[PDB]
């Protein structure tokens, strides 16, 4: 512990008198800023101009962004398997041995996918041996990449490392190694970063303007005038022929051209980056309606009916997707209580539509039909009293 | 499933059975003893079941030092060490510097003679106590001279002090421990006493050493030279004491304060023996252990065993009783009836059991309860001494017969014996041992064990030495303790020789000489 | 699928077989052993299979000092390291300050003396032990000096001491490290030593040995001059050993107490040996590793081999025979049953074999169970010493040959030996051994095996030195080995006629000349 | 695109490209080789390509100190120290404290003296060895001492000794670099030995320097004033050295431990040098590293460079040969099958090559599978020494030609030569040498190269001197290396004359004046 106390007390003497406050606003109240820095981004942009927190989240988030560092590292903690999409207990902490079915079954939850970290949170440099505080037998051994957030800080006698993680994680491998006679697993996983914008929008408007200020110019007239009649109200109509199984039952010629210049407009510019987007999404879009009892999050049992349904599946939208780059709740779905988070891997078809001048929409990206969605995560949070999930999904080919 | 103390091992599992393979415990049910296993218990009630720095659980995972023995992974026993300072040659000079009047002589060392120096045998053994009592206690730490390599000369010839004014001293010395731990940072602190009055201290120091005195090891290892004490530096002597070491005194040593470091493995990767001190355990383990001494003729052993106080049923600790507690302290092999070492055999009618008086007093007191009429079938509490003195040869008329001097009129034809066979008689029995082996103005001991199945047959026994003695015996039914003393006379003198002659029908069995101390030399 | 200690290897891959390649380990198939890739074993139940601070995978991978001989990149080979002092030339001057008397003598260092001198030579050799007894067992620590510049001449003519006060004794001393690892801080402290009497101490500190002395080399680099003690400063002497030193006796050196650190990697960039040490592994490594020493004429090393400890089922560690051990312990090339290094061939029949009293005893109660009796397919202990000597001379009437002279009536075509040919004999068979080739004062082993099947063709042999002798040995069925030993003077001496004769029908082979001791010259 | 160093260049742009440009890699198409960067080749394996105390990446882009050379950029080369001490004037005076007798002499030094001493030079060159053994090996470490204004005088019979009291030695030293290392903090000892026996150490402390000595500089700048030994003190000597110095032996003075620290690159500003050190890292470069040293007769350089042993099929370390080591050691500009320095061409023909018995073996052996047979495709090996020493005097019969006087029947118009043009020999080819401009007590070799395209044609090479001699030579089709060797006296004698008389068809080329060693003089 001693390089992490160097560069704690390294940082220390550069940090100003607000950022200090907050290092022990962090010291006091770790878990909650930590689950505050989770889940602020899908609050509304007023509720975090006014909420106490964020002047914290803010400061630790800035200190996070200018405390970086050169080289990869690896880093050891333990965190709870239900922050990992493993809703079960492979040993308990009275268990010390793990059978070969439970691993095998954690393996293969664990396989050939990503998991995400979000919000700020404090980790230890080295393994954990002896005395150190071993809640779980999950010791994640995580490669935090280049230009990462990093901060050693001092509470008491002991040393910590608060960051702001914001990326995803794709565990590489997993063994089983014994420490003070229980089987723990240790985890090498490599971190895949992701372009997330959460609250911060108008410079990812000028991004996507930057990237799509021509993509007007390299449409079609027919795919660019299908556009232009998808976002100025042909989106509905086009949603409903697409949803009520268009093509198949009572095909539509023309809706059949307008769909296919759609596509092709998307197909026109790909996406030069992995994006993190957020979709405010209701209960149709899951099989269910607003009166079904399944819908009212602000019991357990529902949300446990949603992960044991909609968990570990494919989710299929036959229409065109509209997504908002911003996770801020606003007043056209603040009642619903379902935002979907999207990740998008590199040369995927869409487009940024709030590059074209004229249009009152906010901040939208267009996806292709016939999508499928791979549920991840599933997380929750209090909008005041009402219970609303977050789920982290993305675009599986 | 239920836990107490601060280890991993459950309350039904801490008593009547204790099994530990790989890192995991488990029941012992008494199948997997002959696969080299052996079973423990330790207390449910203290983390440190012993007084050393050691949990029950890392002391008996293997997981400590390894240069502590492998006799210490019991839970039973704590690592406690000894530092004992011995000497081999003395020269005398009459200088501050090094010319002058040097005379070199060489001296044996002996450890535990003072323990047993005032003890007394008798002809009968009254009851079931066939051990011997002591009037005084003595550990490994202290070490008595006795001169050997010296013709007939005063110490005062040598040197020609008339009136005034002695020499100094100087003196090659050795260090050696004997205990199942090791200390480091040794600051051995001795002195030179003189039958009651003191010379000088010595304190060698840390660079007279080192950081290093493993277990049971001499400083010099094996065949090297002494370290001289030429390396707090001279020790004077006047013409009071220079004649009294010519007559019947011997001059002793005795460590006074010895600390140390123990190793501890830390989380990742090596021993830390800088941040310790062994004084905050010398009273952990000393006041709650008990003492048990074994003398070999070659080594010395020295255990501590917790143990239980009777007068207290709250304290929940293991019973132990004499035999058990030696086995679990030294580590036995149990034959028939039978304990033994690798070639030692242990019993109480094969080695000398010496007892203080407290002791002696509480056994004779529990002697009587027993309804087996043993010694080793005693209850273990806190607070005893225990000296076991093997003898320097010992014969059972079995397959241990180490004499190098055959017998006389051997009949082995016969199955009534305490172990084994018993010596059928027919008439005399010689025995002659020669100069050659033994070892000149010392003190031996002849026990044995007869029986008779007739009302009035006696023997008559000639020890036929430079004090030769005749004695008349009456044996009987029973197995029947009889000791004998003796002494011997310089290289020049005759063979030593023992006659028994019995009348055809007594049994002997368990026939041990020993040697006891030494006897002062006219000179 | 498992693993258990603080390493990358799996369990299952770690018994029978262990291979590092792009730092992955893959098990042993036996199919790329003549690419320079070798197996290892490791020890699953530490992380540290030897008693290095150092892991067994990583000390298997060379991801560690590069300074280390490369042969104790095997896990089950530790780093050793020894100091060893040495003494070049002795100069007596009369003042402390340095005019008067200056005498010089020219002297040369041997590692194994002490060693050899206790041991005895005898005519033939029983049963299966082909190999002799050391009376004191010592490593090459200490260093014996033999004068070669002296002729008839006492050191008192050149000195002029008449009753006590005597001269100022000083030496160049040079000092070696004879093993597989380095240390930095040296901080050695030396005893001066004649039979016993510790003439003075010397500790060198840090300003005159300098912070290095790596493994391989000595304190001067190759050929330059040696350090002089005048830089604690001067040791005294007196008029009682000088006579001692002239007669037969010898200064001898060695050190106590030596001081020095390790070096490892950090976690990201230089290397660290601050918080090492060289102190506290020594009573870890001696207590759980045996030893051996190999004495080439030109150079000596000397490691510590773990092995496999019989008396403990539990203790899952492998076993060794001696051949193997010693093989990996040293590098040797293993061509069929033969053992070669860069220049030395190294077998049973081709160099000496030295133990000590408790491993004769026990290699002969181990070697009576051999069906193939042979000494080296016998599972090694722990803490067991073995000293193996070339010798300086070895002939084979094969591919070795490394004689001054030619050997007479030489018939090699034969193809019934021990290994190929073997020399049929017809006639006298005679060698003239020069004294130019010899050094002055030694004593001399000369051994073979004589083979025949015939019933009594009788062989004499005649030793004509400065000790010149004749002897018989008649032949056996079996193949048995003969040892002579012999003496020779200064180097102005005639020709050393080795001259033997059978009856035209025996058969010799393995003819070796070794050296033992120096004979304590009259002066 | 894969990376496994902590480095930004990938293992696949780790070989065969490697492009440092604006602190990035990118890939050769050699396209931008005369824009200016060099071969870069380093271990993907080893982030420390070297034994130097960096990655590949920092030291092939320019990231660390100002004050290294910039010929360790490429990766293959270690930045290694080397500390020499230079001999100027030396002072005998009979004082202590500094009236009295005092001499002044006036010394030069020679650096690459004792490595080229044991140097036997026949006059026939075997198979494609151009390279003589030397019998010695020693760096630039060690320097020698060479009187030049040695008038014929005994140094006693002006310093008037007459029995046992000699004189005080004073003397001015400076200490320079050869190789590519700064110092810091300069504390070295030295050892001042006249023909074995040593006289004093002479350390200098830390204040008398300073905080840094650069590369390739002493701490006289340039031309000053010297430093004395007198700000340890002042340096005795006996009666029995003082005609050692006068007849035969010259004054050694070999610096014996270095001790230094370096600057490197912090995360802020410029360079720190307290928390690391010059210590450790010799001998991990010297390891794994050759030695190759060249001698420009107005200076010397010393270069590590690391090479491959055979034995290791996964040491995926670069490989080159003889000549490529040396460009990459030293640095030069490769044009059409040569390599040329500022003005010093390289070559196996125009430089010649020193190597000790291990490396001339090796390289003897390896030229057995080449079909070029030329010294400098052999490939770089580990444990080998190379010793490349530039002619004082060199002609080739073209563009360079700096022999001060002019040669007679030169006849440039030929073209069957190895370098240009030849010298068509007509009858005799005179040159004389003025003894103005050759150093006096020294040896010389002058070697050449003939052709001749007849049977059996000869010629003869008279070397007038003062030992002049006359020499055979019978020339072939085949080229011919020929050396003579001769020695040099005082200025007051005549000139040298080299001539040689032919039949008129052979061919002569390439022909080196060198000096290789200093002759005793008489006194
Ligand atoms: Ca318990
Ligand atoms: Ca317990
Ligand atoms: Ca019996
Ligand atoms: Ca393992
Ligand atoms: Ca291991
Ligand atoms: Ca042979
Ligand atoms: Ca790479
Ligand atoms: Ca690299
Ligand atoms: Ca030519």
């Amino acid at each position: 512990k001693e390089w992490e106390r160097k560069e704690a007390e390294r940082i220390e003497q550069k940090l100003e008198r607000s950022e200090k406050e907050a290092l022990e606003s962090y010291k006091k109240d770790s878990v909650e800023i930590s689950k505050y820095s989770q889940t602020r981004n899908y609050f509304y942009d007023y509720q975090i101009e006014a909420n106490s927190r964020e002047k914290e989240y803010k400061e630790l988030r800035n200190a996070i962004s200018k405390n970086k560092i050169d080289k990869p590292m690896y880093v050891y903690y333990f965190e709870s398997p239900e922050k990992f999409a493993f809703n079960k207990v492979i040993r308990t902490e009275n268990q010390n041995e793990i059978s070969l079915e439970k691993f095998n079954e954690f393996k293969e939850t664990i396989q050939n996918k990503l998991f995400k970290q979000d919000g700020f949170k404090d980790i230890s440099l080295y393994e954990p041996g002896k005395g150190d505080e071993k809640p779980t037998p999950l010791l994640m051994h995580l490669k935090l990449p280049r230009n990462t957030g990093m901060l050693p800080y001092t509470n008491t006698n002991n040393v910590s490392t608060l960051i702001e993680q914001g990326y995803s994680i794709k565990i590489d491998k997993i063994v089983r190694i014994v420490i003070d006679g229980k089987h723990y697993i240790k985890a090498e996983a490599s971190v895949v970063s992701s372009l997330d914008f959460k609250d911060d929008v108008s410079k990812g408007d000028s991004w996507g303007k930057a990237n799509y200020n021509d993509w007007s110019n390299k449409l079609t007239p027919n795919e660019l005038a299908d556009v232009n009649d998808y976002m100025r109200g042909g989106y509905t109509a086009i949603n409903n022929y697409l949803i009520s199984n268009g093509p198949v039952n009572n095909p539509n010629p023309e809706l059949d051209s307008k769909i296919t210049n759609i596509e092709n407009a998307l197909k026109r510019e790909p996406i030069p980056t992995n994006l993190t987007v957020y979709r405010r999404s209701g209960p149709q879009e899951f099989g269910l309606t607003l009166t079904s009892p399944e819908y009212d999050f602000n019991k357990l049992e529902n949300i446990d009916a949603f992960k044991s349904k909609w968990e570990g599946q494919a989710l299929s939208y036959p229409n065109f997707i509209s997504t908002s780059i911003g996770s801020v709740n606003m007043s056209a779905f603040a009642k619903r209580k379902i935002v979907l988070r999207i990740t998008i891997p590199k040369g995927s078809p869409g487009a940024y539509l709030s590059a074209i001048p004229g249009y009152a929409g906010e901040y939208e990206v267009l996806l292709n039909h016939g999508s499928k969605f791979k549920i991840n995560k599933i997380d929750s949070y209090k909008d005041g009293t009402i219970t609303k999930l977050i789920v982290d999904a993305t675009l599986i080919p | 499933d239920l836990d107490t103390d601060n280890d991993n091992i459950p309350d039904s599992y801490e008593r009547n059975g204790y099994t530990i393979k790989d890192l995991i415990a488990v029941k012992w049910e008494d199948s997997f003893a002959e696969q080299g296993y052996k079973k423990y218990v330790s207390n449910y009630l203290e983390s440190n079941t012993a007084g050393d720095p050691y949990t029950d659980y890392e002391k008996a995972s293997g997981s400590f030092d390894k240069a502590i023995k492998t006799e210490a992974r019991d839970p039973l026993v704590a690592a406690y060490p000894i530092v004992g300072v011995g000497m081999e040659k003395l020269i005398i000079s009459t200088n501050e510097h090094a010319q002058g009047k040097t005379v070199s002589r060489a001296t044996t060392n002996s450890k535990t003679e003072s323990n047993t120096a005032g003890v007394s045998v008798n002809v009968g053994y009254q009851n079931g106590f066939t051990a011997n009592v002591t009037t005084n206690y003595s550990h490994t730490t202290d070490n008595s001279t006795a001169v050997q390599d010296s013709n007939g000369e005063s110490w005062n010839t040598g040197l020609s002090i008339n009136k005034g004014e002695s020499a100094y001293i100087n003196a090659n010395v050795r260090y050696y421990n004997t205990g199942t731990a090791p200390m480091y940072k040794v600051t051995p602190t001795t002195n030179l006493v003189l039958d009651g009055d003191t010379l000088s201290t010595i304190k060698a120091q840390e660079n007279q050493i080192g950081n290093n005195l493993s277990p049971g090891d001499t400083y010099p290892k094996k065949g090297l030279s002494p370290l001289a004490l030429n390396t707090s530096r001279l020790i004077p002597i006047n013409y009071d004491q220079l004649k009294k070491l010519d007559a019947g005194k011997q001059i002793k040593l005795e460590t006074t304060q010895v600390s140390g470091n123990f190793g501890t493995k830390n989380s990742s990767g090596q021993i830390v023996t800088e941040g310790n001190s062994w004084s905050d355990y010398i009273s952990q383990i000393d006041s709650i252990s008990a003492s048990i001494i074994l003398d070999t003729e070659n080594e010395s052993y020295e255990r501590r065993v917790t143990a239980k106080n009777l007068q207290d049923p709250e304290d929940k600790t293991p019973e132990l009783t004499i035999g058990e507690a030696i086995e679990k302290a030294f580590g036995a092999t149990k034959k028939d009836g039978l304990l033994y070492f690798n070639d030692i055999p242990i019993d109480e009618s094969c080695v000398e059991l010496i007892f203080d008086d407290n002791t002696a007093n509480k056994i004779k007191d529990s002697l009587k309860t027993l309804s087996d009429k043993k010694i080793y079938n005693v209850k273990l509490e806190r607070g005893m001494n225990i000296l076991i003195k093997t003898p320097t040869y010992f014969t059972n008329f079995d397959d241990y017969n180490n004499y190098p001097s055959t017998w006389s009129n051997v009949n082995t034809t016969n199955q009534d014996g305490l172990q084994g066979s018993a010596n059928k008689l027919n008439g005399e029995t010689k025995i002659k041992i020669p100069m050659s082996e033994l070892k000149p103005y010392k003190r031996y001991v002849f026990s044995g064990y007869s029986k008779d199945p007739l009302t009035s047959n006696s023997i008559i026994v000639k020890i036929k030495a430079k004090e030769e003695k005749t004695d008349y015996l009456v044996p009987e039914q029973g197995y029947t303790k009889f000791s004998y003393e003796f002494e011997t006379t310089e290289k020049d003198s005759s063979n030593i020789e023992i006659t028994l002659i019995g009348s055809g029908t007594t049994y002997l069995d368990n026939l041990s000489i020993t040697e006891l101390n030494s006897t002062p030399e006219i000179l």
